[PDB]
């Protein structure tokens, strides 16, 4: 079944350009302490990150945040193929452009505020088509890698000239908003989310299974607690993270 | 409030819809609901279907606030437990401000505002009147000045009697209100205002209590320090005392002490 195909799990490191693996798994896959890896998933897409060692991670799982998660167009549970890519060299010049619905209200030098401190000696491996998120200035601004000189993939060095043409782009169909809800936007509900997820994981991710198997899944789940805990926030997070449809009834 | 409940069942929700609709277009704006208690007392007084539907209409409108449209909804009531708890939900009426009756300083401040147009005499001491209005609200103090003004009126041009649609200014400018006029107003049955739990700052110092310097410094360590030196308590790690019990024979200034220590901290 190829020991290089792993499953995307929740992330401990919320950094955009990091993929956490277990110690014995990197010994089987021949990965180093900073080797740029290449991820492949559904809808035929690629992404480049940096592999690190995670003690809390399991052998058959890989930790990654919603940024890398959305770039591969996959959800928690999908299959991805990781492989070593040592032919990735440094970048020269990189032309990137921001999204219109994430700059509404602010203007000026975006390079000095967001871009420069973000790539400040971080050596972040970006690729043409990737959509990364930079937080700062008490908000969040999304950028999409339009074109890089060392096509397709290259590493952003602190000497690499970063160009900003200043032209807002349209929002594509399958591009889920990173401003929306997710499992990484709710806290305090540890065991709550633990119970909730494993109750609605299988029936939502594979309806075919339950229509084939003679096992009854829970139909109705009730949420207790005082107002203000974020009841609605939890529910919408599951739907946005499982890809399932969401219809609210006030 | 009653304006909405006066409209027939159906036109009621229409007016509420039009209210938010008209105010949202005129942004920025402030939507003020008067007698909210008459609209949403959803507990035991929610007896019927018509009432519940009206409340929900407002609830939808409260949630219907798109936020980017800049309107703020204010309301008033007699007491917190009059309003429907569904409106207390953190997302609609989230901020709450308790505006109880004014204190001694409060009533004094109000009296000057209601007497800003009338010619007060020299013997008139508004500070004195504010202190002896044991349980008076803003409106009752107004009626106090009004009935006292009528007393000052029924002694001047009343003897002259000028039946006209316009009073001369020289006659009115010369008119003044005496301290006795305020005495007569207080003497009547009209200062009978509602009396509640009075929360005020004691106008009594330590000088009303002879000696006992030991309990003074003791009390200061208990209340003055954890407010004027909160950093010091965190420096040493100890936790402030939550209370003290006064014991002894009656009429030794136990009440006076408790007031005096609040006076030192200038607290309520």
């Amino acid at each position: 079944n190829r020991p290089n195909r792993l499953i995307v799990d929740e992330a401990i490191n919320e950094d955009n350009s990091v993929v956490s693996l277990s110690q014995p798994k990197m010994d089987e896959l021949q990965l180093f302490r900073g080797d740029t890896v290449l991820l492949k998933g559904k809808k035929r897409r690629e992404a480049v990150c940096i592999v690190l060692s995670d003690d809390t991670c399991s052998d058959e799982k890989i930790r990654m945040n919603r940024v890398v998660r959305n770039n591969l167009r996959v959800r928690l549970g999908d299959v991805i193929s990781i492989q070593p890519c040592p032919d990735v060299k440094y970048g020269k010049r990189i032309h990137v452009l921001p999204i219109d619905d994430t700059v509404e209200g602010i203007t000026g030098n975006l390079f000095e505020v967001y871009l420069k401190p973000y790539f400040l000696e971080a050596y972040r491996p970006i690729r043409k088509g990737d959509i990364f998120l930079v937080r700062g200035g008490m908000r969040a601004v999304e950028f999409k890698v339009v074109e890089t000189d060392p096509s397709p993939y290259c590493i952003v060095a602190p000497d690499t000239v970063i160009h900003c043409e200043g032209e807002p782009i349209k929002r594509e169909d399958e591009e889920e908003s990173l401003n929306e809800v997710g499992y990484d936007d709710i806290g305090g509900c540890r065991k709550q989310l633990a119970q909730i997820k494993e109750m609605v994981e299988l029936p939502l991710r594979h309806p075919a299974l339950f229509k084939a198997i003679g096992v009854k899944p829970p139909r109705g789940i009730l949420l207790y607690g005082p107002p203000g805990t974020g009841k609605t926030l939890i529910a919408r997070a599951v739907a946005n993270e499982t890809g399932a449809f969401f219809f609210l009834i006030n | 409030g009653p304006e909405i409940m006066s409209k027939l069942a159906g036109e009621s929700e229409s007016n509420l819809r039009k209210a938010f609709e008209e105010a949202e277009k005129n942004a920025p704006a402030i939507i003020f609901i008067d007698e909210l208690d008459a609209i949403a007392p959803k507990r035991e007084k929610t007896h019927g279907e018509v009432e519940r539907r009206i409340v929900s209409q407002l609830l939808t409108l409260m949630d219907g606030l798109k936020q980017r449209a800049h309107v703020i909804v204010m309301a008033a009531t007699n007491r917190p437990n009059s309003i429907d708890p569904a409106l207390r939900r953190f997302g609609r009426f989230d901020r709450e401000v308790d505006i109880g009756i004014p204190d001694a300083t409060g009533r004094l401040e109000i009296l000057q505002i209601h007497t800003k147009n009338m010619k007060l005499a020299d013997d008139v001491d508004l500070e004195q009147v504010a202190n002896e209005t044991h349980g008076h609200v803003g409106a009752d103090l107004a009626a106090l000045c009004s009935e006292a003004a009528l007393q000052a009126i029924r002694k001047k041009m009343d003897l002259i009697d000028l039946e006209d649609e316009t009073i001369d200014a020289e006659v009115m400018n010369s008119l003044a209100v005496t301290m006795d006029d305020f005495r007569w107003a207080l003497s009547q049955s009209n200062p009978s205002a509602l009396r509640e739990t009075v929360v005020e700052v004691p106008q009594v110092t330590w000088e009303d209590i002879g000696g006992l310097e030991d309990v003074k410094r003791e009390l200061q360590e208990l209340v003055q320090y954890p407010v004027e030196h909160p950093d010091k308590f965190l420096k040493f790690g100890m936790t402030p005392s939550k209370g003290v019990l006064f014991y002894g024979p009656p009429g030794c200034g136990k009440t006076l002490l408790a007031k005096a220590i609040a006076n030192e901290c200038q607290a309520n």
